[PDB]
RNA sequence: CUAAGAAAUUCACGGCGGGCUUGAUGUCCGCGUCUACCUGGUUCACUGCCGUAUAGGCAG
């Protein structure tokens, strides 16, 4: 929840075979937990080393091709799996099911230490991005550099010093690189306007989020109800039952360090745009918070309107 | 020192999607602006010719099933009329530090593995599992059936550093054969690259390039996908193939496969030819599963034995070992 | 020793679309810039020439009926009205290995058949065989409605080894007979060429070149697509054709329908002439299954009484089940 | 340290036979375009001259 100074901005990140499931109810582009936790894994990796911080992701999806098929003329949509190797015994094994991704993305930063001072700007751009090259981005690879590489150059803009005409000046000159793509922000306001408007019947907030997306017909005593946005549902944190443990109590957990819980999703509205509706490029980031006294997980950009 | 629970290791030789575009021969050093390989739909009347039993068969709707034509509609790629050469290009990423999981539960046993792993990079180097994977880039394994009946395939390997090209390599893989490892200058040079990847003393990316005279107007081989085949809704079509926007490709894996045949190590029969490598190693054509774990050569029981009991095996099962570790996988309970 | 449950022959003499051209007999040596034969539109109303019951047939519901529309867009194929030969050009690759199975079960099965293959070969070539498939690409039966009705056909077979020409064959489609598989010496130069291919000696990929004189402005014959009249609005077409990028075309399988038929030895009938070789070996357009399993002359009951049990047949059945592997299929249960 | 970590869909095929789309016709009436201008880009940091080595009487 603390502005950062820079925006580092990482040009075309190409996902070869990601995770479209993301969720037990939605399905398509994946989670922004995989886009937040790549910046806490890159946080493990470099920004201890280079004396930065790293807290935010800013998405931006210029391109996106699930691996789907629709047979049959039917309206609904399948899979495209893959095999697996033999059984255990040498006859066949049984079949889970997985969603595929042909991802390509650009993801903004924050960054908060002291290592301008230190370093440059193309040095610190050339080792985040030379790490960022090695790594696996939502559950699938990240697609090497290419006859493509023409934009692989990155930028870097400090955000609070200099005049108001840099700032307007560089952020326009950031925005004509994230061009054809699609922000994604969190709306739940919206969603609090929408229980209110339909608190005549009943508040539920489950039927509302079914009550959204969808494309209501209502006849005259036909008329299609006016959609205003882009809106979509994704999930937006977890709400942990359980009672949390002591380190070496649950056999098969990762590692017999760390604290536990079982927790479910927590399904929130989001909506894409364009870049140029936002005010600020610094009030786009994901940041995730928490209070663990009790089970309320949120990922969030707070300060969108 | 009981195992981990929890084991899994993330995979190295981490390749791409291949394109197919086709062109011509000798018009092959500009292959740069070639077309792609579209995948395109075409009907087929055939008839119906498999297995038909004798319980329950009514001779009526058996003569009455084989003496009607059957109707379906499959994908084919060909190339162009004027065109009799296949390109097939992808990258591949080696990435190194094959010896550290990314989950383990205990303390003890990753530092009894990184000891063990360690012990066997300071015994021997990676030069043999780089050999034979210089030797699967040598020819064209990655050509599954693309290869089969061709006149002359090559295939040409670029190392990048920058938006540059450091050495370039440019092989012939019908002089180099598919069952014998033999040494040569340029494997050894290039097996030197990709030992100096894996052993994480630099950064490797190479863009492997292949080309192949099949003729004018032939069909090409991409992968398959599925249709799931759940209940109902057989649908009218059948045989759908893989694509990227508006090109034939091979899925990733299946090049993956292609890499890793490196198993000349069967207790059974080293007259058939190296299979890839696997746990429980098994090949999925053949319906047989070669390494059986009543034996003593099992990925797991071999782990098992030289991990926690010092038992060191021989020295090609240690090959065999590290391979998997290589491979990567979902290990533990 | 039970039957292979997985049993999957790729095919060999792998054709590829014929194309059609249409150009001037006399202008016949120059065949390569002649224009391609383009697939148009037209309108067509219909008649009444069906069958009645006469169960609800008044003869006032046949006036009603011809009041009806019966109007009707198809699609067709003409030769230019300054033209009077169809050019039609493919290609063919005789792959050769055609014991082999891609995919199977036993290995005790496998290495039975193998040997039965190969004592097979050893006992007798692939002479009668690559005769009679030449035979087949020496006439035309891969021109399958536009041969009828001719004054003249030429084919042109030339051998590639690389971008050049080896030894090429020009032949006369009318003098060679349709049904009587008679010896001559420059079938036999080419039935050593193909036969030299199917048992592995070497690459063979041929290019077939058919000419025809029809007429000015006729009618070709391309083959016929697949669509489905389904519940839709304001009707659509009733025949379209099939073609590549414009130009009209044949499916690669039904050339590779006209090359396959050896089968001269049915148990029914002689005297009618060699159909194509199919498991259950029948006839789609006439209805009929001739070589039943009720007798014993069924592929997978001679290839069960020759393989398992070492009873070889008599010598022309043998030929029929080495036809039925150079086929290729989907066998096993 | 990312609903984390892993994965070969394979083999074969003939869409094909036949057809009459016809018949008839008025596109009509009317109209204000107008005032003003320096191409000299370099329509090539130049086009032909004692030395294939940078030295020049040039039409400049």
């Amino acid at each position: 929840v603390t502005d950062p100074e820079a925006l580092l901005l990482l040009p075309r990140l190409s996902i070869q075979n990601a995770n479209a499931i993301s969720s037990p109810l939605t399905w398509g582009f994946p989670s922004p937990g995989a886009f937040t936790g790549f910046v806490h894994a890159l946080q493990r990796r470099v920004g201890i080393s280079l004396d930065i911080e790293l807290d935010g992701v800013g998405i931006v999806c210029h391109r996106f091709e699930a691996q789907i098929s629709q047979p049959a003329g039917k309206r609904t949509k399948v899979f495209n799996l893959t095999r697996n190797p033999l059984n255990r015994d040498g006859s066949t094994a049984a079949i889970v099911e997985e969603g595929r991704a042909h991802l390509e993305v650009s993801l903004l930063l924050g960054v908060h230490g002291d290592g301008l001072d230190d370093h440059p700007a193309q040095e610190i751009a050339r080792q985040v991005q030379e790490q960022a090259g090695a790594m696996r981005l939502a559950g699938g690879s990240i697609l090497p550099w290419c006859n493509e590489r023409f934009p692989a150059p990155n930028a870097e803009l400090l955000m609070l010093g200099g005049s108001d005409e840099q700032r307007r000046k560089n952020q326009r000159r950031l925005t004509r690189r994230l061009l054809p793509g699609f922000a994604l922000v969190s709306r739940e306001a919206l969603l609090q306007q929408h229980l209110e408007t339909l608190r005549t019947t009943l508040p539920e907030a489950t039927t509302l989020d079914a009550l959204l997306d969808l494309c209501r017909i209502n006849f005259e005593p036909w008329q299609v109800r006016d959609k205003p946005g882009w809106l979509v549902p994704i999930p937006a944190g977890y709400n942990a039952l359980s009672p949390l443990y002591l380190p070496g109590e649950v056999r098969n957990a990762r590692d017999r360090e760390t604290p536990l819980r079982f927790v479910e999703n927590l399904f929130g509205l989001g909506e894409w745009l364009s870049p140029h509706r936002v005010a600020a490029l610094s009030d786009l980031l994901w940041y995730h918070h928490a209070e663990p006294d009790k089970g309320l997980y949120r990922w969030s950009t707070p300060r969108f309107v | 020192l009981s195992t981990a629970s929890v084991l899994a290791f993330e995979r190295k030789l981490d390749p791409s999607d291949a394109l197919m575009s086709a062109g011509a021969w000798a018009q092959r050093d500009a292959s740069q602006e070639w077309p792609a390989v579209t995948v395109r739909e075409k009907s087929v009347r055939g008839t119906i010719s498999n297995r038909l039993k004798t319980k329950d068969r009514d001779p009526a709707k058996l003569d009455a099933s084989i003496q009607s034509p059957n109707l379906q509609t499959v994908d084919v790629a060909n190339l162009p009329s004027d065109a009799d050469t296949l390109k097939v290009r992808f990258t591949l990423r080696v990435l190194g530090g094959a010896g550290t999981p990314s989950a383990c539960n205990d303390a003890a046993y990753r530092d009894k593995l990184l000891q063990t792993v360690a012990t066997y990079v300071n015994d021997q180097g990676f030069a043999e599992l780089a050999r034979r994977y210089a030797h699967n880039l040598a020819n064209a394994r990655f050509l599954w059936r693309n290869r089969v009946g061709a006149e002359a395939v090559e295939v040409r390997i670029n190392h990048i550093r920058q938006g540059e090209v450091a050495r370039a390599w440019r092989f012939d893989a019908l002089a180099i054969g598919l069952r014998d490892f033999k040494a040569d200058a340029e494997l050894d040079a290039l097996a030197e690259l990709i030992a100096s990847g894996l052993s994480g003393s630099g950064h490797v990316l190479l863009e492997v390039v292949a080309f192949a005279r099949i003729g004018d107007g032939q069909e090409v081989f991409p992968s398959q996908e599925l249709i799931l085949d759940k209940g109902d809704k057989k649908g009218q079509k059948s045989k759908t193939l893989y694509s990227v926007r508006d090109a034939a490709a091979i899925h990733s894996q299946k090049i993956g496969n292609a890499l890793r045949t490196i198993d000349t190590w069967y207790p059974d029969e080293d007259g058939l030819g190296p299979i890839a490598v696997e746990p429980y190693g098994s090949v999925t054509s053949q319906g047989k599963a070669y390494r059986q774990p009543k034996q003593k050569l099992d990925f797991y029981t071999l782990l098992d034995n030289w991990v926690l009991r010092d038992e060191a095996p021989a020295v090609e099962q240690q090959h065999y070992v590290i391979a998997n570790l290589i491979r990567g996988g979902v290990f533990g309970e």
